[PDB]
């Protein structure tokens, strides 16, 4: 079956993992373990067909980033996640995106931005037309807002990643 | 003080090593959020000395013993 290689890219504690996780065994990460180096694989069912999806997470506090170029390079959807109860995440993603097209060298490349911890309503420091007002500068690419914890729009980041990439 | 290992079904992890776990402690974590069950795997230690080989070791070590080393496992 077909594989599809996808990154989880974003600033450390806003949730890369938890849904990573959520998405591949159903598990939510309640502790906050920083992430070192991990990739998954899981057979899915995308749109009445079977595919393999390799999942490389990222770790969001590192000394040495000479390796996402490299991350960047070989992967063919990216998932850019901020958490919405912290402004300084979502502030830095404009240079991941930037970084990702440089390294394609392209300005079509499958992505989707993700605004995560959408449970945490009373918590919110990034409105959501803020976020769809960055995505749509971003060549009008995928947005939504989802929750690890609630089982919010988790499966629909990856899917959506898949079908971008169909086409 | 990590441990690179790689896991079935192409998958890889770099875990934390805490003083005083035991192999099958440091990778319990990683082993299930994968839904993968010690029991049902073998465990190695790359040999990059001897081109290719590894060497079984037993889920009871301590590991910090391997700290540096990079290890595998598979499938019974
Ligand atoms: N309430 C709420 N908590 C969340 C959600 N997603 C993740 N968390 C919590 O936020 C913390 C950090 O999550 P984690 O997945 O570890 O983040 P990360 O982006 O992978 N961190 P790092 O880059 O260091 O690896 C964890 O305690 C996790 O349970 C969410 O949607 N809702
Ligand atoms: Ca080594
Ligand atoms: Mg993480």
């Amino acid at each position: 079956m077909r594989e599809y290689k996808l990154v989880v890219l974003g600033s450390g504690g806003v949730g890369k993992s938890a849904l990573t996780v959520q998405f591949v065994q159903g598990i939510f990460v309640d502790e906050y373990d920083p992430t070192i180096e991990d990739s998954y694989r899981k057979q899915v069912e995308v749109d009445c067909q079977q595919c393999m999806l390799e999942i490389l997470d990222t770790a969001g506090t590192e000394q040495f980033t000479a390796m996402r170029d490299l991350y960047m390079k070989n992967g063919q959807g990216f998932a850019l996640v901020y958490s919405i109860t912290a402004q300084s995440t979502f502030n830095d993603l404009q240079d991941l995106r930037e970084q990702i097209l440089r390294v394609k060298d392209t300005e079509d490349v499958p992505m989707i931005l993700v605004g995560n911890k959408c449970d945490l309503e009373d918590e919110r420091v990034v409105g959501k037309e803020q976020g769809q007002n960055l995505a749509r500068q971003w060549c009008n690419c995928a947005f939504l807002e989802s929750s690890a914890k609630s089982k919010i729009n988790v499966n629909e980041i990856f899917y959506d990643l898949v079908r971008q990439i169909n086409r | 003080n990590t441990i690179r290992v790689f896991l079935p079904n192409k998958q890889r992890t770099v875990v934390n090593v805490r003083n005083g776990m035991s192999l099958h402690d440091c990778l319990m974590k990683a082993l299930k959020v994968r839904g993968l069950q010690p029991e049902c795997c073998a465990v190695f230690r790359l040999l990059h000395e001897h081109k290719g080989k590894k060497a079984r070791l037993d889920w009871n070590t301590d590991a910090a013993s391997l700290i540096g080393e990079e290890l595998q496992v598979d499938f019974l």
